[PDB]
């Protein structure tokens, strides 16, 4: 699922990001907006452009979101009970775009972190981002 | 997908006799029961919370019909689809806020409402030709999103 | 995940199938082969045609597979430990085609069972077929 | 996808300077580390079991290169792709047994090896144009499977 080594590889990477979590998370939000047209649809209220403090404000409550996901990584289901009772009841964001955002966070990522985003790491970061994905996704049917 | 002159006579022939009713609303009702996160574009209507009544539902049955009728213009123009659908592709983006994933989702369901209506008359042979059509429609509908 | 009602809706449906499990499962195998060209690729050894006792022989060890999945439905992970240590080590069948087979089993299904494949049922049958999917899929990364 | 005359000058301009080496083998090695079920079409080679050595790996680095070189004929012929790729689409089916899902998987990885090579030079603006290309390639490659 997540090996010690997974829980680990993940920690190096989520502590390089530091106080840049929502700097990155907002520029991952953006590229999804960018790369997939399709997803901008769960966002008709938002000022989508390079400007959008609706996106950075938005893009903060996300990485705020994953910062605290690294920390409560043994019990991911419990840490995310609310923030997935939210994705399911209300937002009802289709479980497909999650993979597009994880790849927009993943890349992100790569760019601000070239040296430390080894590949035993692009693999643990992909496991974490999928699990997060799966938790958020759960309370559906 | 440069389908037999033929699998048309069929993908057409099977289509003729979608008594366009029972059928559209069942695709409709089957979609908001099964993949329940599509009830999202649809509190525009009523009671979608126990399936006896999504089915039991008129606004659905009506919506149901309209989605299927507009699918049929597709079946009968399966050459240059992207064209037929162009305006509703254009409307389902800038007006409607539809997860274009929800299209691929409704074809998969249709090809199942169809499978159920035919039984033994709905083959292998025929399911391959409708899985050929459904995806075709979804991708003409899936178009002018920017 | 699976409500009492899920574990239930599922039982009616898997006991109508009866001694037709591998009759259906072989004609679900076939339509995947049929509908998706793509999947026939994890099968270059098999005589794919209407004939294939390689497909019915094959199509038996599958439904044999799901018959015993209805039964050990509380503990799906344990029942399927082997038959997913198999999908992961060896076969390494990409977690994508699982959704194509579930929809080829689902439809299947509909056809031999029109009356009893209500929709509170097409929804519990879809939950079961996805979970099965997820178990088989687990032992990957 | 009827891309700016422009985003070409770019999707081309960025491409020029894929020192076609370090790069292809990293896409290569990154794919069998991350999505490990692709090590399947590849015990044709050696030691793929600890990533220090998939990377550490020559047959990969070679395979790596050949996949990227043949991607480049794509970039430079991005009009009528389906054509360029037609023979290898034809070869990757009847000869090769490749999960065409594994193509979409290698573009996603590429657009990440690329993202990493450029950093700040690999934008929003540019990632949208490569996510436009990668999928294009995967679908020309994804073709004549029957
Ligand atoms: C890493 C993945 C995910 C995480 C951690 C996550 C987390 C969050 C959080 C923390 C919020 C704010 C909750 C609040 O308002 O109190 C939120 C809101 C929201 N999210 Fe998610 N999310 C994820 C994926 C997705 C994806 C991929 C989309 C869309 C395709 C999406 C769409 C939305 C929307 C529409 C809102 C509403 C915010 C608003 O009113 O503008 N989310 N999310
Ligand atoms: C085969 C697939 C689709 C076809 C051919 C189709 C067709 C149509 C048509 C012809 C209309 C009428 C619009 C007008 O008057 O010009 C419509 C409306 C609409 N559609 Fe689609 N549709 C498809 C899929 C979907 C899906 C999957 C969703 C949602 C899951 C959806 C949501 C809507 C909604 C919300 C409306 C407006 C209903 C209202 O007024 O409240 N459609 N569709
Ligand atoms: C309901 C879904 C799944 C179940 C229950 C399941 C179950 C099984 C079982 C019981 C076997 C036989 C094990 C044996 O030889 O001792 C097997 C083999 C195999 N399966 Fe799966 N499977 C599933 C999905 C898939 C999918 C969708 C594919 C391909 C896309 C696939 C490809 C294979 C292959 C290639 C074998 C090897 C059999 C042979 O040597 O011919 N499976 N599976
Ligand atoms: C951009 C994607 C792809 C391109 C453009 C590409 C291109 C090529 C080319 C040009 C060859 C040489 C064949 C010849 O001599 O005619 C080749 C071989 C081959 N490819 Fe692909 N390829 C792609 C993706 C994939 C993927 C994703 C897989 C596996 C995951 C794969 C597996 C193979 C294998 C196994 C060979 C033969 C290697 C050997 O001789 O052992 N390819 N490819």
């Amino acid at each position: 699922v997540l090996s010690a080594a997974d829980k680990t590889n993940v920690k190096a990477a989520w502590s390089k990001v530091g106080g840049h979590a929502g700097e990155y998370g907002a520029e991952a939000l953006e590229r999804m907006f960018l790369g997939f047209p399709t997803t901008k649809t769960y966002f008709p209220h938002f000022d989508l452009s390079h400007g959008s403090a609706q996106v950075k404000a938005h893009g903060k409550k996300v990485a705020d979101g994953l910062t605290l996901a690294v920390g409560h990584l043994d019990d991911l289901p419990g840490a995310l009970s609310d923030l997935s009772n939210l994705h399911a009841h209300k937002l009802r964001v289709d479980p497909v775009n999650f993979k597009l955002l994880s790849h927009c966070l993943l890349s992100t990522l790569a760019v601000h972190l070239p040296n430390d985003f080894t590949p035993a790491v692009h693999a643990s970061l992909d496991k974490f981002l999928s699990s997060v994905s799966t938790v958020l996704t759960s309370k559906y049917r | 997908v440069q389908l037999s002159g033929e699998e048309k006579a069929a993908v057409l022939a099977l289509w003729d006799k979608v008594n366009e009713e029972e059928v559209g609303g069942e695709a409709l009702g089957r979609l908001l029961v099964v993949y329940p996160w599509t009830q999202r574009f649809f509190d525009s209507f009523g009671d979608l919370s126990n399936p006896g009544a999504v089915m039991g539902n008129p606004k659905v049955k009506a919506h149901g019909k309209k989605v299927l009728h507009s699918f049929g213009e597709g079946v009968h123009h399966l050459d240059n689809l992207k064209g037929t659908f162009a305006a509703l592709s254009e409307l389902h983006c800038d007006k409607l806020h539809v997860d274009p994933e929800n299209f691929r989702l409704l074809g998969n369901v249709l090809a199942l409402v169809v499978a159920r209506h035919f039984g033994k008359d709905f083959t292998p042979e025929l399911q391959a030709s409708y899985q050929k059509v459904v995806a075709g429609v979804a991708n003409a509908l899936a178009h002018k999103y920017h």
